[PDB]
This record gives structure tokens, sequence and C-alpha cells, in this order.
RNA sequence: AUGAGUAGCGAAAGAGGGGUGAGAAUCCCCUCCACCGAAUGCCUAAGGUUUCCUGAGGAAGGCUCGUCCGCUCAGGGUUAGUCGGGACCUAAGCCGAGGCCGAAAGGCGUAGGCGAUGGACAACAGGUUGAUAUUCCUGUACCACCUCCUCACCAUUUGAGCA
RNA sequence: GAGCUGUAAGCAAGCUUUGAUCCGGAGAUUUCCGAAUGGGGAAACCCACCACUCGUAAUGGAGUGGUAUCCAUAUCUGAAUUCAUAGGAUAUGAGAAGGCAGACCCGGGGAACUGAAACAUCUAAGUACCCGGAGGAAGAGAAAGCAAAUGCGAUUCCCUGAGUAGCGGCGAGCGAAACGGGAUCAGCCCAAACCAAGAGGCUUGCCUCUUGGGGUUGUAGGACACUCUGUACGGAGUUACAAAGGAACGAGGUAGAUGAAGAGGUCUGGAAAGGCCCGCCAUAGGAGGUAACAGCCCUGUAGUCAAAACUUCGUUCUCUCCUGAGUGGAUCCUGAGUACGGCGGAACACGUGAAAUUCCGUCGGAAUCCGGGAGGACCAUCUCCCAAGGCUAAAUACUCCCUAGUGACCGAUAGUGAACCAGUACCGUGAGGGAAAGGUGAAAAGCACCCCGGAAGGGGAGUGAAAGAGAUCCUGAAACCGUGUGCC
């Protein structure tokens, strides 16, 4: 229980990610219940690379107003991680 | 292709089938998130067959006790 | 009492008397889609195609009651009746002994 | 409906030249002029909750107008071993195993806990984006724990450690 | 048995006759909070210990199980003290405390406004409300009864008795019971008390221990004691009377199947179910749709049939369970709290009184069948009946639900507060209060194109039976606001 692939939902792409991404830094998605740690040994298990450090944030709900209803979004939980200088790429397309 | 699922034997349905369609999902998200998939139904269908063998499996597990 | 792909005939409406087969079917609301009847002119949205288009002449529902088939013996309009189970229920027709 | 195109439009200095636009006393840029300065400056509580950044908008809201806005529609944005709280401590008060009272419901209270407005406790300078920075980047540091494999002196009541 | 991926109408991407989507029976999964139970807490969150398991050397890293208090059952361990308190570890208890249907029923507390033309006694009323227990119903039960002869025979509910007898500042008012007619049926039964055997405690002795046995006990005659009886054949059918279980048939409930006969001709209409002229079906003219009003157009109706699997009753078989009668001389008669004395209550329809009857506190307090209680104070005769131990179906009450129906009930200011994303929006610190809002057309066929305009909005052209039908789009009154004009 708690495979890896658990842990990691998807990857981010804005213009912010890509500028990260040009120093070896990665934005991801988790899982809202996951720490650091098991970040750290799921991306070392998937991909096979060898991580640094791990810094997370949270973030909250938006409203919207569709039609003459009203509602919220779902929370959000994102992971930057930055690779050594020796490791390989992560191989995002 | 429950009867498939039956005829296999119980680490033949977890060792290296529950775990290829996990990482096979996995690589699905992947690519739909970065905008090129095309066909969609493949998430739906993976994880319908998931279920199938995640309840063959526990069905087994509880007619041994 | 009319699936998709029969010769049926038009028995009430504007369009009594033509006859023709079925395209589609809406079981859900009990409309039947038949070729050649009820003919309208939709004012196409504008362009959202290759050329403008505002003009066509396409097909609309009927309602499944105004149609029903036709006796493939004498070759007329004839009610529908069931269960002769020749290995499975199938249709037949009233003002015959024929099947379908 | 009448009162009636009447009362009001909620303390304060602006003028010109450009601009943009279907449309400008009221929006952007420039130059002069004026007001606060133990604050009308900066940082940050409680409380608020996206109001923050960029691109479009001109139905309703702005006591007028509006090409503008804390308004409407889409995308984005919040990074900590050292900052504040928890894997530390107690005050007033509150809860309370057994226990003592009381037609019932209940009232009080010992051992034991909870509870900051207080006590303990390791990081500083500079740079950077349209939106974060003792957190990101560059330099120099400190604190607790382990020996994965180590290294040098130094091993059993010939006592190291122990409150 | 042919399409399908919910509202939901876009839009891609897919699936199904190798039978989808869909309807019914049985299973599996079931994050976090909540009685909430490892500890804490501002419900939706934090922090642990013990066993294994993953991963590096550990940490915090990660996963799967266990860990509340009280009550019963065994154990070993026993302070002051040579014993009992108290302490551990067991399997608990599928604890049950927790919830609800704003209904029905048992018990404990228990108002006031109001009426009496004012007001204490009375009434309101053992009502409202609070607390504790339940069950599908509860409660009540087999005479120490009614009553007055000819006597009847457990309880409960309806009719009548009757607004009668009775209580009452004799006021206002409150208000029975028995007899008679019905609904269901049960003479329903069980208890160690006198006795016996045995045991095993046990100073001789005892006094519980288990068995028999005994009470369908009152006309005071049963029982203990004393003469017969057949023990298989009857009762449970497990609903009081002991209690556990199986095996076959039948009727239902939860999904379904089949099911007669007009395109009749003709007229008007955008469209016939309507008009006129003709036919058929019926154990089927109950309903709802379809472009207008349908027994013969569609879904259906009357009749017949249906179940792998869960369930509800009924019958039978298996299967368990051992008796009832005649006779008199000591002993049990199961039941010591009865009945008093105040004193309060306390219920009785009855207000302490002429008053019987029932209960609760407090002082004293029986006899034994040649006895005891009652017949509305007592008082002698007569007549009925045996308290101080238990169990018991049916006939009655009430609907949160589910299934099928029906109304000289409503028709959008009505009917539920709510026909519409209603206990919502709003208001309040909180308990709490509480709205407004239905209709295009048969079918979107929802206005391509041209012109004015920044757009909104128009004028043409088209669809349609209707566009004065064009998005709060059926009909559309009055107040209110305007334009033109005949007479002043």
């Amino acid at each position: 229980m708690k495979d890896p692939r658990d842990v990691l939902k998807r990857p981010v792409i804005t213009e912010r990610s890509a500028d990260l991404m040009t120093e070896k830094k990665y934005t991801f998605e988790v899982d809202v219940r996951a720490n650091k740690t098991e970040v750290k040994d799921a991306v070392e298990s998937i991909f096979g690379v060898k991580v640094d450090k791990v810094n997370i944030m949270n973030y909250k709900g938006k409203s919207k107003r569709v039609g003459r209803y009203t509602g919220m979004t779902s929370r959000r939980r994102k992971a930057i991680v930055k690779l050594t200088a020796d490791s390989k790429e992560i191989e995002i397309f | 292709m429950k009867a498939n699922e039956i005829r296999d034997l119980t680490t033949a349905e977890i060792e290296q089938k529950v775990k290829s369609l996990k990482e096979e999902l996995f690589n699905l998200r992947f690519q739909l998130a970065t905008g090129q998939l095309e066909n969609t139904a493949r998430i739906r269908e993976v994880r319908k067959a998931i279920a199938r063998m995640k309840t063959v499996i526990r069905e087994r597990e509880i007619a041994a006790n | 009492h009319v699936k998709k792909g029969d010769k049926v005939m038009v028995i009430s409406g504007k369009d009594k008397g033509k006859q023709g087969t079925i395209l589609a079917a809406f079981p859900k609301k009990d409309r039947v889609l038949v070729e050649g009847v009820n003919m309208v002119k939709k004012h196409s949205k504008p362009t959202q195609a290759n050329p403008q288009g505002g003009i066509s002449n396409q097909e609309a529902p009927i309602h499944v009651s105004n149609v029903m088939p036709l006796d493939p013996k004498t070759g007329e309009v004839t009610r529908v009746g069931y269960k002769v189970e020749d290995g499975k229920k199938v249709r037949v027709a009233k003002k015959s002994g024929q099947v379908l």
C-alpha cells in the first residue's frame, strides 16, 4: 500500500514552470496528504534520478459563478523538486 | 475477460499485472496533462480493468477462510 | 412496434400516403425518422462551415403511432403480433401468416 | 399616481499640451502649481477572504460621465532544520477514574489532565520577477541526532555512563 | 432484444447481436467526523505505545492489526495484620448505554390564565410541560366476585342503563356501577409448604443438596397418610401450560409473457379522433397519448400464465415430552404483614364525613379450618367466597413507512411554509423567524442573406396555420402615460 505512483498526479505547465525547468527544477501536483519524504522517494523510484531538495505548498479553492448557481473548486498541493548537477534530466514531454 | 482472470494464478494476478496497469494509467494521465492523448476512453477502461482484478483477488482471499 | 431499416407507410398527417424506410429511432420519446418525409428548411447558423450555408432540406422525426408496417404477402397496412418462438420470439403479421 | 423636473448629489486646488477612441471637464503620458509630514509616511495585529498579477469588456453597480475601477469574463500567483504555533512548561479557570450528596434529571470533588495574555529555545549581508522571499540565488555560519562504511587518541565493575 | 455513454440541449473520443444500455435477488469495496471508544480538541483536525512488514544505518520516513470506561466468568496475588480490601492478566457483551414516528401506553413530579358576573372552598385539571421505561401493541386475568333467586361464573371493548343514583359557599358544576343485548374465546395453568428417599455436609444433633412428589384446593375441601389404575398414547406442534431441530407439498411478495376488431368512402381544414353515408370486436367501451373529441393507431385493459435466488404463511411426516381414580387418624394447608393508633397525605364520581373500599410514611401488632373475609359506620342471624407467590393468545389503540385505489375536495393571493435547485434567499451573537417566483410552437422549423447603427435596437427578405408567436414568447381588463381630430 502506498504505491509510489499514487503520490504524483500530473505535471504543471506554465511560463513560470518552464522558466524554472530551465534550471533543473520541476513542478508537480501531489496528493494532499503526502509529506516531502514520500515525494522525494517517489521521484527517485519512478524516474531514476538524484534529488537534492524538495519544497511544498498548499492552495485553497476558488469561487465560481456558472449560471445562477455558486460553488467552489477543490484544494491543491504543489511540489518543486531540484535534481543534482550530475543527475540526468527527467523527460517531461 | 473475467474467466481469463480466474485462469491466472494469484501472484500473477497482482505481480506484473495490477502493476503494469498502474504504470500505464500513470503515463496516460501524464500525456493527457501535457496535451497530446487523442483517444481518451483508455483511462476509463484501464480503471475498470484494475477494479476487476482487485475484486477477484479479494473474492479468492475471502473464500480461503 | 417497429425498428430501424423497415419499410413503413405513413397513415396520418400532412404526409399520409407516402412510404419509405426508417433511418433512425428514438425509443426515449417515441419519435422515428422516416426517409423522405416531413422536409424542413433549416436556416443554418452564420457560416461555421467551408461555405456560409443557410438553406438545407433535411428530415424531421414523426411520432411512432403515425406509421405502421407493411404485410410481406399482400403488401399493405397490417397490425403486428409477436410470439412464434422459432427458437426466439419473432414479430409476425396479423393479416397474413408471414413473418416480420 | 400627487408633491415635481422640486430638495439633494456626503469637509479638500488645479491649468495647459499631447494621446487613444464611434464618442473624453472626468482615462494614459509630460510640464508647471497646490496639500500632509508624533502623519494623509512604513510594518503588522484582530477581522476580511482572492479583493493581488496579466489580457479582454462596456448589459447592471460607481449619487454625473466614462475608452476607467476594489465591477464582469478568462488565465496565472503564496517555496523555511534557524521567523510564529505543534511532536517543551505551567497561571486564573475548566474537565474529572474511584468517591460524597440528591424524587429522577443532576451538584460537588481526589489522583490525573487541558489551557498564553507569561517562561525555554540554532542565520546574517547582498541580488532578482508582471505578481513570493531571514523561505528562491551567491557568499560565509550555527544547532540536535546517527555511524551505512569510516579515521586518530583512548575499553568493563581495573566504572564509563546515572535524574 | 437494439441501440447506448444522467439532467444537459454543445463537442470530441468510444462501446454493443460474441448481445450493450436497462429492471429484480444475492455478494464485494466503503476516505474523514459523529455514542466515538489509544490520548487531546475550537465536529470534519493534531500527537502516540506494542507486534509484525517495506526502505537506508538510525530518525522522524511508510503500511497492516491491537490499545476507552462500566458489568458479569474464571485465575493468582494478597497491605495495615497470620484474612478479607485492593492489584493484575483471560475470554466478555456480536456491550448498550446512542438515535427516532411531532402517533399509540405504563410510572414519578405537576402549573396558571379562565368560570363561579367580585373571591379563598370548588372549576380549569391530573390538562400543558419535564423526567424514567418500553412493545408492535402495551395494560388488565382465572373471585376471600356480583347479588338476594329461579341465581350467574377469568379479562378486555361497543350499545343501553343515564345526565339516572349520588357529591356540591346544596352554588357553578362534576358524574358512576350492577342488570340486559353483542365481538372473541382458555378450567389457562405453574410454584417444596406437610412428606419421603437417597449425600454430605455434619460436635450427638443440624440443613441445604438433588430428586420425586403437590395446590385445574373452599360447599373446607384438598394434600401428607390409605385401597386402584397403564403406562403407550395423548399433548407440544413449540403461543402460558419443558424445550432444541430437520424433510417434503400448496398459496403468496420482490422483474415479466401473451393478448380481438376500419388506412372504409366522402366534406371542411395547417393537421380528423369531427360532420354525412357504411362495417366489425367484446369475460376486453378502465385509463393515457397521438398536429382537434378514438372500443377497432400506439402503450394498454378483461382473461390466462410465469422465478435461478432470497423471503411470508399453511398442511403433513420426522422429532422430543409418563399416568389418572376409591378410604379416615396426626400433620401441612404454601404465603406474618394482618388489622390498629395518631398523622399526614392517597385514590376513590364522593369536597373527613353517616361513611364503607384502595395505597404511602410513623409507633405498637394475630390464629390456624371446631379457622378467616364480605354483603357502604358498627350490631346478632342468613348468604356468598379463601388474601399476604407467578405466567397467559383473541376480540381493542395509533401511522414514520410500502402497495393499490377513491372523492356533489383545491386549481398558482387557492392547495403543504414550499407545483420552480425551499426550510433555500434574507434577518438575528444565539435559541429563533421566514419569503417571492407556472404556460413560445404539433415540430426549433429559434429569423441564411441585404440595409442603418460602435453595440443595443430596428426596416426588408425568409420558416410557420398564425412573427400583432421572436425568448418572463397563451388570453390579455383597470388605475396611469401619450399622438390625431368634430363641438365649445
